[PDB]
């Protein structure tokens, strides 16, 4: 028999506008791009992670490099996008 | 010899002053320099060689004396000095052994001791030359990088990482500010600093988490001298992790005055909530939650979703600790563990024995993690029954006695320091390549057309304060650059770049 | 004028990439030859910098900062006013990203400047009112810093200032936060560096009247630390004032508090170092003081340990500068130091050691006193050598070396004491590769400095490890063992000196030993050299008694 005296725990906070998936591609954030899948393995597929943004928005790293390619506006806030961890 | 020779030439100084003309002066000083020093450079080199092996820096002073009248004579000495430290740091950090492999404090330590008796040397017996401390620092920044550790690593990485582990150990929970000094003077003969601020960062976060610092004023000397010597991105991102510990502090006392005006509850709960940008951390394994927990879940949750609409939060078990205390044992023993070990405790609550496959349904735990938490509770003593398999009978070992009420068993398994080294170390590499092709396109975007020298020249350029490149790296992200798009290479004039829309 | 228009279009062009090529272009044209004598395109690119320290993204604004550095080079000095200011009033903002990025490119600024006088003007008038604010800490320890780095370099042209610094600094000694404490201290020592008369004795007046008077311990701490700090960067200039400050300290040591006595032996450590004419008629009471605390733990008997530290340290440094004092030196302190060889903490008990090795460098009659104090040391290193500690058995190594090259023979009647230590340090798993070097160095020295005849009764106990020792992988261990073999060849067989000892039977294994490192060749060169001049010797010495081994050798 053992009792809990105190519990400390940690979490993390994410936004849940979109639910666990890509907002540029409909497809999961743990899967691949749209075009790595669509596409013959190569080294372009080996590279496929996921880009968190100052305004702790997640994305595919190859959508947003393409989505920054024309615009400079993340596509949820219309804040400029500043990339802070892969 | 070397005071025979000073004594003379006061001696022919003062003659020539007293009774001779004064257009003799500079002859007569240039012929006796000549004759005195000139002619003995050789036996000079030699014995220059010897009074280093055997520390004499009276000699070693007035030898420089000597030899600075001679035009161009002092290169020899410099070469001497740079040869003879180089060599001295590698003798003092080979004599270490493999223990200097995991022992940061031996290998810095090490390495401070060489660098403190010749930057003495320097100042003492070579009144400050510019020439000799660039030998000091050449001999530093050559043996700093390069060593017996380094090549059992197979890396030169593993310096950095060394130097970061003996800062978190100083770290840890008046001389303080004199050791942190000196390893930011260490920091500056190595070239893969990337490295040092990756591991420092991830260090720090488990330090801020777990709540072991030793001061807060240490932590913001370190931050200081941090800003002092890298640039102003890293500074801001520690700073991002510091602002949250403080949003989560003033959460805790917003969620306590909050449960006065409810029912209380049993257990006394704190939470750490942190962004998921911000921080190193990962999601973490299937778990199922404590039967006596979801309270102070559902709880929390119902709080911060009224506080905060849009956001959603994931839970990382594998950093929450607690406290069980047991009652049915010889005497009152309060223990600290983990989540996991909460659940694995607490499974056989009234139970005495479980076969682990049970108990894998039951906690929900992956077969690795467990079979190691597992290994922690049997080596504790209280747990009893090296190899595991799915069939393995363990029941719980009553009547266990420590020497001491409190008693901790959240001790880490050994395999998770090397696997996170070998995660962090991909990281870093994966990294450096996407820094490398994101000042490729840059650079491409500036300069619409250019060559592949230049190209190269202008990468190492911009990358230079971080680490050092390698040219079939530059070659790997021009040719994936190429596929993806962005540049081209133009027809004719071969080897040149243009940068497409 | 076209090229920078092209730039400063291109610093705004709300693409990231743009402002930092931009940035880094002006950078590298400001630091070439280019040169911009217009006067309306300075001032677009200083408010442009100064706007770009403001940006959405950090390379842009860390680029800037150091942008900043050779612009102040390059720009007539009305320009450098306004920086100024506007660095200087970005600090007070609300923004923390704005205070800190100000920060350092004042800092920066300062960096620039040749060792000017308007512009360091303008930052201590601000940070006089900087530091004076109690209210917020942050922007106190800001300017506390900057302060400091502007009196480092370029203090002696702000002399005019000097009573107004004083006067900001010295309040602050008491703040309730101990950061703004040792930044006020670092800033004082700066100061007294570049200062008048006038101020000194002003300073160290208002710390002798704030000494008299014990209004808090917290502050006593701090004033005696802050008294330690000017005399270890003064020093000549607090020497007229010891006669008053060293009996307050005295009077501050007898109190019961564990930090307070560790601050006064550092204190009296500073005067001993860095003063040394003005404390002679002090070292008796200075040593008196060291060695009543150098034995202090109420909670034994055979944190008080700093205090045990501070009085082996100070006792150090009275040893290591006074000559003179060599006669009641080996009156008193040694035979303290010695019985102390037994401390029990691994930390004291190394600096107690290392302040007795500078007692015998220094030693270098004295001479008789050392050999009459000789027994005392045998039987006190003849426990500490049988200890599990590496360091402690490294430390008596290398006293014993020291003991014996400063007296040539003082080891004859001890031998027999001293060998089985030494022996059992060789062949020890425990034993690391410097204990075994520092062993064999110390049997070396023993061997080279001593009678043949003593060592007669041990061969048969020296050679077996001595033998194990030089087919050691590792080579550093290889050269001090082919080292220690030659003097053993020379010992077992004396040439110039008629022997009783039989010295065949220990022929074999030394030949042996010492033919597979001759015969190497991938070896290190300094293990062929050793091993050249070991078979050399073996060949002089006892080669009469070799077989048919002397033609392959
Ligand atoms: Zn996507
Ligand atoms: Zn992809
Ligand atoms: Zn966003």
């Amino acid at each position: 028999r053992f009792e809990v005296k105190k519990w400390n725990a940690v979490a993390l906070w994410a936004w849940d506008i979109v639910v666990d998936n890509c907002a540029i591609c409909r497809n999961h954030i743990m899967d691949l791009c749209i075009e790595c899948q669509a596409n013959q393995a190569s080294a372009t597929s080996e590279e496929c992670t996921v880009a968190w943004g100052v305004c702790n928005h997640a994305f595919h790293f190859h959508c947003i490099s393409r989505w920054l390619k024309t615009r400079q506006v993340c596509p949820l806030d219309n804040r400029e996008w500043e990339f802070q961890k892969y | 010899y070397m005071k025979k020779a000073e004594a003379r030439l006061l001696e022919e100084q003062r003659r020539v002053q007293v009774y001779l003309h004064e257009s003799t002066q500079d002859e007569l000083a240039r012929k006796c320099e000549q004759v005195l020093i000139e002619k003995h450079l050789e036996i000079f080199h030699t014995e220059f060689q010897n009074l280093l092996d055997a520390d004499k820096n009276e000699d070693l002073g007035r030898m420089y004396n000597l030899v600075s009248r001679i035009q161009d004579g002092l290169g020899e000495l410099k070469k001497l000095l740079e040869t003879h430290i180089h060599n001295q740091g590698l003798a003092a950090i080979e004599k270490c052994g493999e223990a200097a492999l995991n022992d940061p404090k031996m290998y810095v330590q090490t390495v401070l001791d060489v660098h403190k008796k010749y930057n003495a040397l320097v100042m003492s017996a070579f009144n400050n030359d510019a020439g000799f401390v660039a030998a000091l620092d050449k001999a530093c920044g050559r043996f700093i990088n390069n060593n017996a550790v380094t090549k059992m690593a197979q890396s030169s990485s593993k310096s950095p990482e060394l130097l970061a582990r003996y800062c978190d150990s100083l770290l840890k929970k008046a001389e303080l500010e004199d050791t942190l000094n000196q390893v930011m003077v260490v920091f500056k003969y190595i070239e893969d600093k990337d490295v040092f601020q990756k591991f420092y960062a991830k260090m720090l976060a488990k330090r801020l988490v777990h709540q072991n610092s030793a001061s807060d004023d240490a932590e913001a000397s370190m931050i200081s001298k941090l800003k002092q010597a890298c640039g102003f991105e890293y500074t801001s991102k520690l700073q991002r992790m510091f602002q949250d510990i403080g949003v989560s502090k003033d959460l805790n006392e917003q969620f306590k005055k909050h449960l006065t005006n409810s029912e209380p509850l049993d257990l006394d709960f704190s939470i750490q909530v942190l962004s998921s940008g911000s921080w190193p951390f990962q999601q973490s394994c299937t778990f199922a939650l404590p039967s006596e927990l979801e309270r102070s879940y559902q709880r929390f949750t119902a709080f911060y979703a009224s506080r905060h609409s849009g956001r959603k939060l994931t839970w990382l078990y594998q950093l929450s600790k607690g406290e069980l205390v047991t009652n049915c044992f010889k005497n009152r023993y309060t223990l600290q563990a983990s989540t996991f070990q909460m659940a694995i405790l607490l499974q056989y609550n009234t139970e005495d024995a479980y076969t682990v496959q049970q108990l894998t349904d039951s906690t929900q735990i992956k077969m690795d993690i467990l079979a190691q938490v597992l290994q922690i509770l049997l080596k504790s003593k209280l747990l009893v029954l090296v190899e595991l398999k799915p069939d393995t009978l363990i029941k719980l070992y009553l009547g266990y006695k420590n020497k001491k009420l409190r008693v901790n068993i959240n001790v880490p398994m050994k395999t998770e320091q090397k696997q996170e080294q070998e995660t962090t170390h991909k990281n870093i590499e994966e990294d450096r390549k996407l820094l490398i092709q994101a000042a490729i396109v840059r650079i491409m975007k500036m300069r619409k057309v250019l060559k592949h020298q230049q190209l190269l020249g202008e990468v190492l350029t911009q990358l230079s304060s971080r680490f050092k490149p390698r040219v079939p790296v530059i070659k790997k992200c021009i040719d994936i650059l190429i596929e993806k798009e962005y540049l081209e290479r133009v027809d004719g004039e071969k080897d040149t770049y243009s940068y497409l829309a | 004028s076209y090229h920078i228009s092209n730039l400063l279009e291109k610093m705004t062009s709300s693409d990231k990439d743009f402002r930092f090529m931009a940035t880094n272009d002006l950078m590298t044209e400001l630091q070439k030859d280019s040169i911009k004598l217009d006067d309306d395109s300075e001032r677009k690119v200083v408010k442009m910098i100064l706007k770009l320290l403001e940006d959405k993204n950090g390379e842009v604004q860390n680029l800037a900062v150091k942008c900043l550095g050779p612009l102040v080079s390059k720009v007539k000095e009305y320009q450098v006013e306004t920086i100024v200011d506007t660095l200087c009033t970005n600090m007070l903002s609300d923004k923390e990203q704005l205070r800190d990025i100000s920060s350092i490119g004042l800092k920066t600024v300062i960096g620039e400047l040749p060792p000017a006088a308007n512009v360091c003007k303008k930052i201590t008038g601000r940070l006089t009112s900087a530091i004076a604010k109690q209210e917020d800490v942050s922007v106190q320890l800001e300017a506390l810093d900057i302060m400091a780095d502007m009196l480092s370099r370029q203090g002696g042209l702000l002399v005019n200032f000097h009573p107004s610094i004083l006067t900001c600094l010295l309040p602050q000694l008491t703040s309730p936060r101990l950061a703004v404490r040792k930044r006020t201290i670092i800033a004082l020592g700066h100061l007294v560096m570049s200062c008048g008369n006038i101020v000194f004795v002003d300073l160290i007046e208002h710390l002798l009247s704030e000494l008299s008077k014990n209004d808090s311990m917290s502050t006593t701490r701090t004033y005696i630390q802050c008294i330690a700090a000017i005399s270890r960067q003064a020093g000549h200039r607090i020497g007229e004032y010891l006669e008053k400050i060293i009996p307050l300290v005295v009077k501050f040591c007898n109190v019961d508090d564990d930090e307070l006595r560790e601050y006064c032996i550092q204190a009296f450590e500073s005067f001993v170092r860095r003063c040394p004419k003005e404390v002679y008629p002090h070292v008796s009471t200075i040593i008196n003081i060291c060695l009543k605390y150098l034995t202090y733990d109420p909670n034994y008997n055979y944190m008080s340990w700093k205090v045990r530290r501070a009085a082996a340290k100070c006792l150090d440094a009275v040893v290591s500068t006074r000559h003179e004092m060599l006669p009641e030196f080996y009156k008193t302190v040694s035979p303290a130091l010695i019985s102390r060889f037994k401390e029990r903490e691994e930390n004291v008990k190394a600096d107690v050691f290392h302040a007795y090795l500078s007692l015998l460098k220094q030693t270098r009659t004295p001479l008789t006193m050392l050999q009459s104090q000789v027994p005392n040391i045998v039987k006190a290193l003849h426990k500490q050598m049988k200890e599990k500690s590496v360091k402690t058995r490294q430390c008596c190594f290398n006293m014993l070396t020291e003991l014996v090259n400063v007296l040539p023979g003082a080891l004859t009647q001890h031998i027999p004491v001293l060998v089985p230590g030494i022996i059992f340090s060789l062949n020890d798993k425990s034993s690391s590769s410097n204990l075994k070097i520092d062993a064999l160095s110390c049997l070396y020295v023993i061997l080279c400095n001593h009678s043949p005849q003593v060592f007669h009764p041990h061969v048969q106990a020296l050679v077996p490890p001595v033998v194990a020792c030089v087919g050691d992988p590792f080579y550093k261990i290889t050269s001090e063992a082919l080292l220690v073999t030659q003097q053993l060849v020379k010992v077992i067989r004396p040439l110039d000196q008629p022997s009783s000892f039989d010295a065949t039977p220990y022929i074999k294994d030394l030949f042996t030993c010492t033919i597979k490192r001759l015969k190497a060749a991938d070896i290190d060169q300094e293990v062929k050299e050793r091993a050249i001049s070991c078979m050399g010797q073996i060949i002089c010495n006892l080669g009469d008694n070799l077989g048919s081994d002397l033609p392959n050798t």
